[PDB]
């Protein structure tokens, strides 16, 4: 893209390298939003995913990390404080591959997120989308695979190393 | 004797099913908080001298997911409707699990006990005698009970299986 950033994460299970996701960040429709993620995915305010654990993975709806604080599924920060209002709902989960934004309830965005696996449309209008997988989903195909019914992992699954490219 | 029980543990979001779940199975409380998907244990137990195997499913507090949850209704014999004292928008949430459990079972009387939570702490919003008054309306015991002490958790267990055995009796 020549506006929308693109960033990477190192996915790895129990430490080992699985393989890169990169993703499109819709800064063009979503800006604030992209730009959390994209400052989260850098590192460039001191914290960010770096390290973070993908602590709930269920097979047929998503993977969801993003928990840089706790580190326990329950924290979340943004570059903006605590939590940031919902941005827009212009962009629909409308399949695999699609990045949105985790919440407690309205206007309580932090850092965590969730890729999808499949089309999810209920989370429409109550989850900001702001991204998409752009390469390696059949890297996050892979992670899906560690998942169970209730999004509990038989192997750790983390963000060994993120940035932004290019 | 023999029989079996399938309890369905109901409230919102934080308000402490999963720890009251956790000391029944496990004995044991942790302060941590780890947000339920779904999870189902099994447990043999003895109540009034009747052993039982209780299958308990721990819900989501989530509100969504209406065709699931109704699914959880009409399997369940008896509801645990869980608040947490210091929480009165969970005691508020009360009466809703309540209404969706009729309606889905087609029935106003259906086995269940309201049960007060996290009765350790010094935060109390919900006094007990507003919510005894609430189950009275129900016609449905009230159990006070603290996950973190164990007071009161086989208490509320075994007092769902003794509405279920009172409702089979109808
Ligand atoms: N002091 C105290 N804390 C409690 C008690 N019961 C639960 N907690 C705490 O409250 C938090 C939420 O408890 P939990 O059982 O996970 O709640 P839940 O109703 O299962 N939540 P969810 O609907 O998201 O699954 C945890 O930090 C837990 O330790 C209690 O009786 N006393
Ligand atoms: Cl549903
Ligand atoms: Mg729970």
């Amino acid at each position: 893209s020549m506006v929308n950033p693109t960033v990477f994460f190192d996915i790895a299970v129990d430490g080992e390298p699985l393989g890169r996701v990169s993703f499109e960040l819709f800064a063009d429709k979503v800006p604030k939003t992209a730009e959390n993620f994209r400052a989260l995915s850098t590192g460039e305010k001191g914290f960010g995913y770096k390290g973070s654990c993908f602590h709930r993975i269920i097979p047929g709806f998503m993977c969801q990390g993003g928990d840089f604080t706790r580190h326990n599924g329950t924290g979340g920060k943004s570059i903006y404080g605590e939590k940031f209002e919902d941005e827009n709902f212009i962009l629909k989960h409308t399949g695999p591959g699609i990045l949105s934004m985790a919440n407690a309830g309205p206007n309580t965005n932090g850092s965590q997120f969730f890729i999808c696996t499949a089309k999810t449309e209920w989370l429409d209008g109550k989850h900001v989308v702001f991204g998409k997988v752009k390469e390696g989903m059949n890297i996050v195909e892979a992670m899906e695979r560690f998942g169970s019914r209730n999004g509990k992992t038989s192997k750790k699954i983390t963000i060994a190393d993120c940035g932004q490219l290019e | 004797s023999m029989t079996e029980y399938k309890l369905v543990v109901v409230g919102a979001n934080g308000v402490g099913k999963s720890a009251l779940t956790i000391q029944l199975i496990q004995n044991h409380f942790v302060d941590e908080y780890d947000p339920t998907i779904e999870d189902s244990y099994r447990k043999q137990v003895v109540i009034d001298g009747e052993t039982c195997l209780l299958d308990i499913l721990d819900t989501a507090g989530q509100e969504e997911y209406s065709a699931m949850r109704d699914q959880y209704m009409r399997t369940g014999e008896g509801f645990l409707c869980v608040f947490a004292i210091n929480n009165t928008k969970s005691f508020e949430d009360i009466h809703h699990y309540r209404e969706q459990i009729k309606r889905v079972k087609d029935s106003e009387d259906v086995p269940m006990v309201l049960v007060g939570n996290k009765c350790d702490l010094p935060s109390r919003t919900v006094d007990t005698k507003q919510a005894q008054d609430l189950a009275r309306s129900y016609g449905i015991p009230f159990i006070e009970t603290s996950a973190k002490t164990r007071q009161g958790v086989d208490d509320a267990f075994y007092t769902l299986v003794r509405e279920i055995r009172k409702h089979k009796e109808k």
